[PDB]
DNA sequence: GAGAATCCCGGTGCCGAGGCCGCTCAATTGGTCGTAGACAGCTCTAGCACCGCTTAAACGCACGTACGCGCTGTCCCCCGCGTTTTAACCGCCAAGGGGATTACTCCCTAG
DNA sequence: TAGGGAGTAATCCCCTTGGCGGTTAAAACGCGGGGGACAGCGCGTACGTGCGTTTAAGCGGTGCTAGAGCTGTCTACGACCAATTGAGCGGCCTCGGCACCGGGATTCTC
């Protein structure tokens, strides 16, 4: 069971762009992408959570993490979709 | 006089620490630029890392990491 | 007829413009085989660990031809010269 | 029932991402809101680069998603080349670009 | 001596102070509470 | 004959995905050997990588940890 | 409250050069450096472990650690020290 | 008896080992990896602490002075690009002077 | 040969460097046990060798011109120094902001 | 489910911020002037450009088998809890090496 992101960034292009396909090097690009992403991601929460003699993983840390990571659009963007998703979460009642 | 708190012997003592000999005469706002965009990504760094851990002045342990962060690493102050 | 430097800028423009690799396969499966003995002996090797190789010193030669023709057009010159390939270098950091 | 996935409106998986952030030893504890977090995240960086490629390949007028028009994205976009100016790239290329005086 | 017991908790110990109550009534109908008191939302947008 | 196997129009068809006009010929030997240092530098950790995974064969996964070190990450072949 | 490492340097600076001084800032100095040191090595052996397909620590992962990321002279005089200690601590049964 | 005199050093074994333990980096540490880290991290402590000295003794001072040890570390190779990222304090920068700066 | 301008040497004030002591919380010792790791065994993907063949490319070489490189005059723009202006440094007492630490209930997350 | 890390209020007191004002070395202005930037020029030589000869680059065919990869079994290593004692940190104190300071040797410079 050797586990791969195809299928799910294969809807998300399948959303806007329906007449279009993937190569399997392109393919490949966007698994190694996603996953260095969340590497770097990971590693500066887990540092941030070492920062402040803090034992447990939250959002604010990825946020905070997030605001460092990216630039500045881009950082605005995500913390925007992330907070409406985690909002959207929450308030599963 | 915002940006002109540093000056002419200031930076003629830096570029003589770099070794060099003559200097140009106008040389002068380039470095005050990257002088401005350096200290401006250092504490913007340093003040994220002190947001998150709810501490209203900047210390130094946070700017010291906010360089090894940078790649800049600077030792003899914490870390 | 062309006059001299209108046909390089029609092949730089098609070695600009294309994707395909620029170095013989064999000679550089030799060339990693006889670098890697010296350290390990008797090694066997990946096809695609070789494609990662052509790869990396492809990306690494085409950069250092960039700050390499940086430094060329610095000293009001066209013609690279062993100098601009020590000063990219020494800029660069290593050594 | 259903997953969590549709129920932060989704489509990035979400026990997948947790499952990958406990074993992967960063913290010994790990709230609720951090695998929606780095999903919605996620979800954010591929749609954009899933855009801008899409964009290039059929600004090639060729119906495939060919690592050249991944190059072009990445590197035509500002700060999507400023996140990515460390990776190097499979089969990608180089942009077109001439210094001025090289032109007569 | 006493604890501190600052204005948060108060709330906390007299609605679970309530509760213990009404769930042994249960095993009766409040009058004037604190929270009986408080104004419900409008029905206005 | 192997440290000059790789050939010197192939160096200038790398030279002219670079974009530069004119090269000398005193370029071909220097950038043999800025080639031959980087993959000793590149495969010395790829052999410390195959070494410690009790391996004879070197996979494309010690040769793209051997270059992420580097700060010359590499995508496609990590999958 | 706060630690450091003190007096370990302090006796192997006397039994080498049994005449020196040391400062306080140079006290600091080599404590960020052997922390620099201390993080490198055990992050390195925590991602080759963990991308080795492996659960534990040991001392292989430390010594790849230690051939891999520091010039090699002063790496192999190291590895024949750390395997000279080792093998004086098993000794010691 | 200390485990660090059994394997005969000068460093603590225990605290170091406790400082990896409590680091998340794994969740099951073996015991040669304590002793051969703190091996690791007294040669190298040995080896700084010998290059500031002689670096002390030729500058006319019995006080190590971190001027001093930052010539110690330009000086030698190694211990140069070991450290060529990170920046010291108030040291300054080894004095060298390139050819065609120099007049006559 | 004048003229500063570093280096040397003796004297002195001073403040952190090293040594010592109280004592805490962390290193060590010791036994249990689930289980990751060693390790033998086994399937078969894939890496190595290689016989020969078309030919693109590599190699070699002749011709010549844009260009590397030395020379040079000239505008000028920084260098060196004296004077003047200005704010940096320093002593330093003081108000209080705001972490450091402590106490403690509880929602939150491992299992 | 249930243990415990985190949320939260209080509270001690360390350190940071403001600001007298006095000093004085450091910055600002200005001005002569000379070594260097820079535009122009010209010998020539090294490398572009193009053509003939040569070489082993690429293919692809396939056999052999090395070892990468997977599985079952055994077991020996390391987490985990508990008792406990001294190593090692906070604090205090004497003093000597280097900071300071001044006279004069001495060695670059024009």
């Amino acid at each position: 069971r050797k586990e791969t992101y195809s299928s799910y960034i294969y809807k998300v292009l399948k959303q806007t762009h329906p007449d279009t396909g993937i190569s399997q090097k392109s393919m490949s690009i966007l698994n190694s992408f996603v996953n260095d992403i969340f590497e770097r991601i990971a590693t500066e929460a887990s540092k941030l959570a070492a920062y402040n003699k803090k034992s447990t993983i939250s959002a604010r840390e990825i946020q905070t993490a997030v605001r460092l990571i990216l630039p500045g659009e881009l950082a605005k963007h995500a913390v925007s979709e992330g907070t409406r998703a985690v909002t959207k979460y929450s308030s599963s009642t | 006089d915002n940006i002109q708190g540093i000056t002419k012997p200031a930076i003629r003592r830096l570029a003589r620490r770099g070794g060099v000999k003559r200097i140009s005469g106008l040389i002068y706002e380039e470095t005050r630029g990257v002088l401005k965009v350096f200290l401006e990504n250092v504490i913007r760094d340093a003040v994220t890392y002190t947001e998150h851990a709810k501490r209203k002045t900047v210390t130094a342990m946070d700017v010291v990491y906010a360089l090894k962060r940078q790649g800049r690493t600077l030792y003899g102050f914490g870390g | 007829r062309y006059k001299p430097g209108t046909v390089a800028l029609r092949e730089i423009r098609r070695f600009q413009k294309s994707t395909e690799l620029l170095i013989r396969k064999l000679p550089f499966q030799r060339l990693v085989r006889e670098i890697a003995q010296d350290f390990k002996t008797d090694l066997r090797f990946q096809s695609s660990a070789i494609g990662a190789l052509q790869e990396s010193v492809e990306a690494y030669l085409v950069s250092l031809f960039e700050d390499t023709n940086l430094a060329a057009i610095h000293a009001k010159r066209v013609t690279i010269q062993k100098k601009d390939i020590k000063l990219a270098r020494r800029l660069r950091g290593e050594r | 029932s259903q997953s969590r996935s549709a129920k932060a409106g989704l489509t990035f998986p979400v026990g997948r991402v947790h499952r990958l952030l406990r074993r992967g030893n960063y913290a010994q504890r790990i709230g609720s809101g951090a695998p929606v977090y780095l999903t919605a995240v996620l979800e954010y960086l591929a749609a954009e680069i899933l855009e801008l490629a899409g964009n290039a390949a059929r600004d090639n007028k060729k119906t495939r998603i060919i690592p050249r028009h991944l190059q072009l994205a990445i590197r035509n976009d500002d700060e999507l080349n400023k996140l990515l100016g460390n990776v190097t790239i499979a089969q990608g290329g180089v942009l077109p670009n001439i210094h001025q005086n090289l032109l007569p | 001596t006493r604890r501190h017991k600052s204005a948060r908790q108060l709330i906390s110990d007299e609605n679970k102070r309530i509760n213990a109550l009404l769930t042994k009534a249960n095993k009766l109908v409040p009058k004037a509470t604190y929270f009986s008191v408080e104004a419900p939302p409008s029905i206005r947008p």
